[PDB]
């Protein structure tokens, strides 16, 4: 049993017709102190998987090393390490899910919420969640922390069920993700303007976008707002 | 205090109440009468927290006696039990509630019927053929459920009451030092001096 | 200070008359005429707007007052006494009825409440 | 919350962020924390929003009744009324208020009333959760008798840093300028102050 | 310890075609101990019926309170109180004890004597009105009652069909609750006749 | 509970879902959360349902008496001031979280008020367990100078987000539109996107299915003449 | 303090017919007032004509199902590919559950299938492994809403034959698979109306001598 | 829960109710509270359902191993002590068990041991355990004789559970009866309390307080 | 369990132990023998936490019987009491201590003397002319302090013991269902079957 | 405690106050918080003095044994060893360590290891109770590739403000300069830095 110290906020994601998109901001909070401003919380594994992690950053860095070690280990005595016997998103998730549940079962959890986004060998989209309790679930859209409350409602308006996935293009999906990140920046006190976004497509592969910013923000209406009730000036 | 039992038979109400008064480690008394006569044909037995039991019982007694003098009339058992219930229902939301459970055994001279009312400290009133408070019911109700008849004589009621007390003396961990038994009927209230 | 008049100012005279009530009725007699007529599908109440000065805007002085959405009142006698009674009548329609039953009082019961207030000014200290 | 008031040559300027949080949720991102208790006596509120609103409303009432009887109150008088409410009800209040006002006789004045209900007259004051991060910056950069433009820059830069580090602070930077010329409201948006 | 589940018991009310039904179990207990199998929880003031679940001392107190108030109402108004008006009176009376409430779950049922419209309403312990068109449930087996009513209920049932529906809703809900049962009563209420039926049920 | 308020061109609109719950159980599926303070001042309540109803009727009652006393139509700032001072006095124990909206001779207004007595001003607001879902929609689609039709659309969409995504919210959307120089239009069950499908089976019983011990006529009539 | 447990909601229902068995569950997964997934399968085909669901805390539920599936695999390895009978599976699950008696799987487990006479079978478990063969069992969030309805409509409790007035019970006639599915659907439709954690979808696994079949139905998504 | 077992001339009567509750919610009315350890030994379920089920099945396995090794039926004394010694090892860990281990051997005759999760092991003639134990004791104590017939003893056990089922909120459903002889136990059926109550009320004249 | 008394007279040790076994609400047994024979001339009575009492007593019994067989010799009461004390003194600092208080009554055949040892669960041993555990001493010691003589006969010891039990039955709140009395002397251990 | 490490053109400089408190009592007013784990790898310690001393001693041992086998360790390697101890024993440690070192290949590097045991490579780092008050100042005044004299001034001014506002910080300002030229110790007394 511990408590999270340095933390990362929401990770948001969704499926679209040819793959998955995942996004997370670049902040490492220290309570209410916005301490670290250049933290990458999306960690790619190979060219087919991106693991997005929220919660305790020290545990995130540990998980990052586990995934790095997983790639090294998979390559050992494996002539097809970059082909048929490469790591799948499903392998990476199942491994993490095993570790998470084992750690909670020893009453010493990795204090994280994790979303594994990727594309399988057969082109199938992979999107699944796991957290500090070892709880796992899949959905056309997935989000952690504040994202669950604010991003999911917006992303579910694009893909509300399984049959909406083939009707959703990468442009529409990315647009929805980017808008959700803006909404989170408006409303989550532990969010930052700077974020990373990763697209894993079955045709164009892994596109990793760094140093993105929330833009097109509405603030002008604030000038007319005065007092808290009766004040006119 | 501990065990208080009541049984309404054909023509009377019988109240049985334990004689022990225990202050923690020692049994201070083995002849305590846990009852007050509220009116000539109405008897109330009681059990609960020390001090509050007698204080409440005597307070009720004083009030019913006051009514009796003012109106030159004895209130019906039902009316008395309603008055008592309201006092306890008032008490439960007081600063310090009366922790007192009562049985009211009365003979209604107008209807020519015995009546037994069970009221707990919350002001929960029920009219019953037989009743108890605390754990007394847990040991005795299976016997009363089996043998009780509404047309029982007073003597049969006492015999069924003896069986209940015997079962209490067998299975109860506490020594309640026997019971004082009182009968309420058309002629008033009397104590069975050998039980 | 303190209101030290804790005794009745209206009392029975030897003849059985309550002088202050009789004199109040005399003040009513001097008042401007007001009337009421009940029809099968409605009631009408009316009075004269006796303007004290032509420079006064008599529309700002309401002799006929809404008590509830379905109850109205008019008077004859002392205007200021009426005005405060209307304030009390409006409030009592809420406090002793609408806040309890979630509906406005029937005419007779609101009348009863107003009557009670007027009775108390006839006996209170 | 990040709030401050700074006296300068022509009077005083109050500054504030616009973020109001319930835990990590931003319940209001465009809050007005600069509150008018009299024509040229304003305050910055921090702590319980319910408490500081209740206090401010009572003060505004007191100063309105004061004005009707005795004419315009001094900033010191306003601070005293704030203090009386904060001190006497210290057990039941969570309020940190900065009082700023302009007299013609006294010019710009700033009073800070922290949690306990003490009063401290200062050349400038900072308060709220975000203020912790700018004690160093403000102490190094404050000068007495600055110009209006310098004071606006000082507050803008200060609250910019407070917002940058404090998660409980953010949104727009609001400012109210109190001088002989009158009362001027200013607002500065994220795209402006974040690049400073 | 929880005051709303010391004594146990349930009440359910339903609307039908030109009729309402209100029903209750007969159990009063002291937690595990069954004390009375004749503790009726439905009362009536004129043509307005009130069921009350929860702490039994409050059930009795509130019945006496509403008898008190509806009697004065009638003397002053010169007419019997209506279900809609009484519902507001119950709500008002409960909320006046906002910070020291009666631990009860009242249910109002009746037919407006002027409009002929069937009416039911439920309340939480502090006065919030649930005015459902279909059914109202209350007591220690309210979950069970919700399950029964939601599947068994259909609108515009005739009085004698509504009786079967509400009876089966009560009985089977009570048999899945330790603190409910020991007999049951069903009121079938029409504009100018009310029939009261005691049901046969298991006594454990 | 999901409640929203949205300002537009010539007025303000409030909306709410219709689900009231007791823990995980739905007590009422068609609850009315839009309360009238005065003819053109309405508000929506979240939190303790009895408190939101009681505080609305009390202030509404006093607002009516105030309106009669002053011969003026009630103002939203008066309702707000009376509500907040009442709620502050009770230090959050009256669990009323309200969005107060309305039109009066001063113009159109939209405020939020919390149980502790704190108030806020805004062009768009949301309260309740589904407020985050609703605010996500409001933050995505709100703009300045909305028309009446656009504001109703935005408000109801925000409630829908709560209905579908928040377990504390569900069933129907209630709307009330308050436009300057017009009667406030209360649109009860403006949307009905949650009608239950027909059941597979009828559960109507054969008559005589239930075992009966006794029957009797209940005398609901008063004591009779003669 | 770290709480190793959670509540993922969900409601499951097992009914044993004369020569069939159904195990149904809603597909909604939740924490607190949020929906995690509208379609997260909860009832699983475990091989050997056995279906299983472990409802409650989904991490423990997934772990248990995974270990039981594994136990079926090793039963085949160790005992010459012998079919694991439903009673043998039930006893085996007791030991899996009781193995963590002092740090339990926070789940209510139900399995369904056919016994060795080909008759429908449902077994019900508590979190620490006490179990029983049952005819009818709902589990999870809305179990209290569903069971009384099943007592009434499957076992005909409190239902007597018209004209006899309580003297003759309604006879317990056998229900077809179509009849059972109707009662399952109405159970979940009613539960969806009155329980906030029930909704989105209903997945039913039907077990006969021919094998395991699946049926899916939409539920309200609010 | 209400469970009882008593020794008499014809062996042992074991009688139990069938109700399991989680708070006020009645989880099951069809719980098997008599555990058939083997054809000769019976155990009763009270306290923890799993603890009783698991460890008394385990006891059956130990008894079977004993008779394989020793070529002789295990005594009730030895069988009960295997269970009590086991639960005593777990003392403090939170096992919940209140059971009667019932058997009838040559050397002992009819024997009942009350075994309990805090390590108690008591030999006795009459035991009752559960939330409704006090009600069943009343009927047992006032009607028990050693020279009861098998028929009357069976009824007494049934009637005593009914008494508890009626008054105790957490007891009911149905009554399971067993008669333990030297040649093994004999099951005497499942008896719905609902139907049994009315039947007993009419035939016996008891429960006059209840309207039927 | 509850009351255990011991008295060492001229030529014997007498142990009196209550017969009641109470599990919370009900008295499950009224004929329980709270004693174990450790050797032909050594008897140990016991009281404390349920389960642990009998487990400890039988464990001690097994160990003394083992010693008796190995050496073909009966350990002196003093030696047995020292062994028992060490086991309890070891136990008190264990993970889960034996919550068991004992009296050891033995006749030393070498010295031709009766001996009574009182040992509590901490391993606190004292040799006494008379002893008790729990609250038993509070009621009985004033009587024993008055009447006890070291030259008392067995019959006089039993009479003094009866007076002690009578005082217990009068002033103790709990019904301990009488006592089983056993005598330890040169001829071994025997039970007084009428008391 | 007020500690910081700042990379500059020629390498890196570590800075610290010298105050160690037990409650409000200053148990040591001349503490050396700049600790050597290798020739040109030092650290600044904050949190439990027992913990950070124990950790540093173990690291110094590890790097000594590393050097005997594999030659001079990198600053990254030192930070990794610190992290391993802090992360794996997070339940039993209260340590906030800044690691600073000079390589010839990598030049000046700074790593901060906060409470959880995470690692963050930064151009400069601030830590300790006093650091809260200079987030604003340091962010506004830090530039990359400063000169030695500028970096000394930056640290001196920064820690001056931290000391001014933080009661847990005070005494002398100690500094250790890490460059190719070697290791230089600097000390600055109150009469110097208080007048800044
Ligand atoms: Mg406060
Ligand atoms: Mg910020
Ligand atoms: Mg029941
Ligand atoms: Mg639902
Ligand atoms: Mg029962």
């Amino acid at each position: 049993t511990q408590q999270p110290i340095v933390t990362g906020t929401s990770v948001i994601s969704m499926k679209y017709d040819n793959g998955v998109i995942i996004a997370a901001d670049n902040l490492g909070s220290y309570g209410s102190l916005l301490r670290f401003n250049g933290v990458e919380r999306l960690i790619p594994v190979g060219d087919n998987t991106v693991v997005g992690i929220s919660g305790d950053i020290s545990d995130m860095q540990h998980i990052e090393r586990l995934l790095k070690d997983l790639v090294t280990e998979n390559a050992y005595d494996n002539p097809l390490a970059d082909a048929e016997e490469a790591l799948e998103p499903s392998y990476i998730f199942e491994y993490l899910a095993t570790v998470m549940y084992q750690r909670r079962s020893k009453m010493n959890p990795l204090w994280n919420a994790i979303i594994v986004a990727g594309v399988q060998s057969n082109g199938d989209q992979f999107l699944r969640y796991v957290n500090l309790l070892g709880v796992t679930y899949s959905s056309p859209t997935l989000a952690t922390g504040f994202g669950a409350h604010m991003a999911n409602p917006l992303l579910r308006k694009v893909v509300d069920r399984e049959s909406d996935i083939p009707k959703t293009t990468v442009q529409v999906a990315e647009e929805a993700i980017v808008n959700a990140m803006r909404v989170l920046y408006y409303r989550d006190a532990r969010s930052s303007r700077n974020f990373s976004l990763a697209i894993i497509d079955k045709n164009t592969g892994l596109t990793f976008k760094k140093n993105l910013q929330v833009e097109n923000m509405k603030w002008d209406f604030a000038k007319d707002i005065k007092g808290y009730g009766t004040q006119k000036i | 205090m501990d065990i208080i039992l009541g049984i309404r038979v054909q023509d009377s109400v019988i109240l049985a109440s334990s004689k022990a008064v225990t202050r923690g480690i020692s049994v201070l008394k083995d002849s305590d009468d846990k009852t007050r006569q509220l009116s000539p044909h109405t008897l109330m037995s009681f059990a609960g927290e020390a001090g509050d039991t007698v204080q409440f019982a005597e307070y009720i007694q004083a009030n019913i006696q006051l009514y009796s003098i003012r109106e030159d009339y004895e209130l019906s058992p039902q009316a008395v039990s309603s008055f008592v219930r309201q006092e306890l229902a008032k008490s439960i939301r007081s600063r310090r509630p009366y922790q007192v459970n009562v049985l009211i055994g009365g003979y209604d001279k107008k209807k020519n019927k015995p009546e037994l009312y069970q009221i707990d400290y919350l002001g929960t009133k029920v009219e019953l053929p037989y009743g108890a408070h605390g754990y007394s019911g847990f040991y005795t109700f299976s016997l009363l459920d089996h043998h009780y008849r509404p047309d029982m004589t007073t003597e049969e009621g006492l015999d069924l009451l003896k069986l209940c007390v015997q079962e209490l003396e067998k299975r109860m961990p506490m020594d309640f030092k026997g019971v004082i038994v009182k009968i309420v009927d058309k002629d008033g209230i009397r104590q069975v001096d050998d039980f | 200070m303190t209101d030290r008049y804790s005794f009745s100012l209206t009392t029975f005279s030897p003849s059985g008359k309550l002088g202050q009530i009789d004199y109040a009725l005399t003040a009513v007699k001097q008042g401007v005429t007001s009337l009421g007529i009940k029809a099968t599908n409605g009631v009408v109440i009316a009075t004269e707007k006796k303007s004290s000065s032509p420079l006064a805007m008599s529309e700002t002085l309401s002799k006929v007052s809404l008590l509830t959405p379905d109850i109205g009142a008019v008077y004859s006698g002392m205007g200021p006494d009426y005005r405060v009674l209307v304030d009390k009548s409006r409030k009592v329609a809420h406090t002793s009825y609408k806040r309890i039953y979630g509906e406005y009082p029937p005419t007779k019961l609101l009348v009863s409440e107003v009557a009670k207030i007027m009775q108390e000014a006839t006996q209170s200290g | 919350t990040s709030i401050m008031a700074v006296t300068f040559k022509d009077g005083v300027i109050l500054g504030a962020d616009s973020r109001t949080t319930t835990g990590a949720y931003i319940a209001n991102r465009v809050t007005d924390k600069l509150t008018r208790v009299h024509d040229k006596i304003w305050c910055c509120r921090s702590g319980s929003a319910a408490d500081t609103q209740a206090i401010a409303d009572i003060v505004q009432y007191h100063l309105e009744l004061y004005t009707s009887q005795y004419g315009t109150p001094s900033t010191e008088t306003a601070a005293s009324v704030f203090k009386e409410l904060c001190y006497e009800n210290k057990d039941n209040l969570t309020a940190g208020i900065i009082v700023a006002g302009y007299d013609d006789k006294n010019k710009g004045e700033v009073y800070t009333i922290p949690l306990g209900g003490s009063v401290h007259k200062l050349p400038y004051a900072i308060a709220g959760s975000g203020s912790t991060f700018i004690y160093g910056y403000c102490d190094k950069n404050f000068r007495e008798n600055m110009s209006k433009e310098e004071t606006v820059d000082f507050i803008k830069h200060s609250l910019s840093q407070a917002i940058k580090w404090d998660g409980s602070s953010g949104g727009v930077i609001r400012m109210v300028v109190l001088t002989a010329a009158g009362v001027e409201r200013l607002i500065f948006y994220p795209d402006e102050y974040e690049q400073l | 310890s929880d005051p709303s589940s010391i004594n146990g018991g349930i009440v359910v009310a339903m609307t039908g075609k030109d009729c309402v039904a209100i029903a209750c179990d007969l159990r009063l207990g002291s937690q595990s101990l069954g004390v009375s199998n004749k503790f009726e929880k439905i009362f009536h003031y004129g043509h307005v019926f009130l069921g009350i679940t929860g702490l039994a001392t409050d059930v009795t107190t509130l019945n006496e309170m509403f008898r008190y108030k509806t009697n004065l109402y009638k003397l002053k108004e010169e007419r019997a109180i209506e279900p809609e008006t009484f519902t507001q009176l119950v709500s008002s009376s409960l909320y006046e004890r906002r910070f020291g409430p009666y631990f009860v779950g009242p249910v109002v049922a009746g037919i407006n004597s002027k409009s002929g419209k069937p009416f039911i309403a439920g309340f939480d312990l502090i006065g919030c009105i649930d005015e459902a068109k279909d059914f109202i449930v209350s007591g220690t087996a309210s979950d069970q009652l919700f399950g029964m009513c939601e599947s068994l209920y259909e609108p515009n049932l005739e009085p004698e069909d509504l009786f079967e529906t509400i009876s089966q809703a009560l009985l089977n809900a009570a048999d899945r609750d330790a603190l409910s049962g020991w007999g049951a009563v069903v009121y079938i209420i029409k504009k100018d006749e009310v029939v009261k039926r005691y049901l046969k049920m298991r006594q454990d | 509970t999901t409640i929203v308020g949205v300002k537009f061109n010539n007025g303000v609109v409030i909306a709410a879902d219709t689900r009231s719950t007791q823990g995980p159980i739905v007590a009422d599926k068609n609850c009315a959360k839009l309360h009238r303070i005065s003819p053109k001042i309405w508000c929506a309540g979240a939190g303790t349902a009895a408190d939101t109803e009681a505080v609305t009727q009390l202030i509404g009652s006093n607002i009516e008496l105030h309106s009669l006393y002053t011969s003026r139509e009630p103002r939203v700032v008066s309702a707000l001031q009376m509500l907040k001072q009442h709620l502050f006095k009770y230090q959050g124990h009256i669990g009323a979280y309200l969005i107060v909206a309305g039109v009066d001779p001063t113009g159109s207004h939209l405020f939020s008020i919390h149980a502790d007595g704190s108030t806020d001003v805004g062009y768009y607001l949301s309260l309740g367990s589904g407020s985050l879902a609703a605010m996500a929609v409001l933050e995505s689609h709100w703009k300045q100078d909305l028309t009446k039709e656009e504001a109703i659309k935005l408000a109801s969409d925000a409630i829908q987000a709560g209905i579908w995504n928040d377990l504390g919210s569900g069933s129907n959307v209630d709307v009330c539109v308050m436009e300057i120089g017009k009667d406030a239009e209360y649109l009860r069950n403006y949307l009905t996107p949650n009608v239950r499908e027909e059941k597979q089976k009828s559960y109507k019983f054969p008559r005589g299915t239930t075992a009966v011990l006794k029957e009797s006529i209940v005398n609901i009539c008063d004591i009779q003449e003669e | 303090q770290f709480n190793p447990y959670g509540d993922n909601g969900g409601t499951i229902l097992g009914i044993a017919g004369e020569d069939f068995a159904v195990l149904a569950g809603d597909t909604r997964n939740i924490t607190d007032y949020s929906i995690n997934s509208r379609y997260e399968p909860k009832v699983f085909d475990c091989g050997d004509n056995i279906v299983m669901s472990a409802n409650g805390f989904a991490a423990d539920g997934d772990a248990l199902v995974k270990r039981f599936k594994n136990s079926v695999k090793w039963y085949h390895f160790d005992h010459n590919d012998k079919k694991l009978s439903i009673n043998s599976a039930a006893r085996n699950i007791q030991h899996l559950l009781y193995g963590k008696r002092f740090f339990p799987y926070y789940v209510h487990t139900i399995i369904a299938g056919l016994d060795e006479d080909g008759k429908g079978a449902v077994y019900s478990f508590d979190p620490v492994g006490s179990y029983e063969r049952e005819q009818c069992r709902a589990g999870g969030a809305a179990a209290s809403l569903i069971m009384p309805f099943l007592d009434n409509q499957v076992n005909f409790k409190n239902q007597y034959e018209p004209g006899t007035n309580g003297k003759v019970k309604k006879p317990l006639k056998y229900l077809s698979v179509e009849e059972v599915i109707k009662l399952v659907r109405d159970s979940f439709t009613s539960a969806t109306e009155r329980h906030i954690q029930v909704g989105d979808g209903l997945e039913i696994l039907i077990v006969t001598k021919d094998g395991v079949r699946k049926e899916f139905y939409e539920l309200k998504r609010d | 829960t209400t469970t009882l077992a008593f020794r008499f001339q014809g062996g042992i009567i074991v009688a139990v109710d069938s109700r399991a509750t989680a708070g006020n919610w009645v989880a099951s009315q069809t719980v098997k509270k008599v555990i058939e350890i083997n054809p000769f030994l019976l155990g009763t379920m009270a306290g923890g359902a799993a603890d009783c089920q698991f460890w008394e099945t385990w006891l059956g396995s130990q008894c079977r191993l004993h008779e394989l090794r020793e070529k002789e039926r295990i005594s009730v004394a030895a069988a009960s002590k295997i269970l009590s010694n086991l639960v005593y090892q777990y003392k403090g860990a939170g096992l919940s068990m209140g059971t009667m281990i019932c058997g009838y051997t040559r050397k002992e005759g009819p024997t009942i041991y009350y075994v309990d999760s805090d390590g108690t092991r008591l030999k006795g003639d009459i035991f009752c355990v559960g939330s409704g134990q006090t009600f069943a004791y009343g009927v047992l104590d006032s009607n028990y004789k050693w020279d009861l017939s098998v028929e009357d003893a069976l009824y007494l056990g049934k009637r005593s559970i009914l008494a508890a089922a009626h008054r105790d909120a957490y007891s009911g459903g149905s009554v399971n009866l067993y008669h333990v002889t030297e040649d093994g136990w004999i099951y005497h059926g499942n008896h719905d309390v609902g139907e049994l109550f009315w039947k007993v009320k009419e035939e016996e004249g008891s429960f006059n307080n209840v309207i039927g």
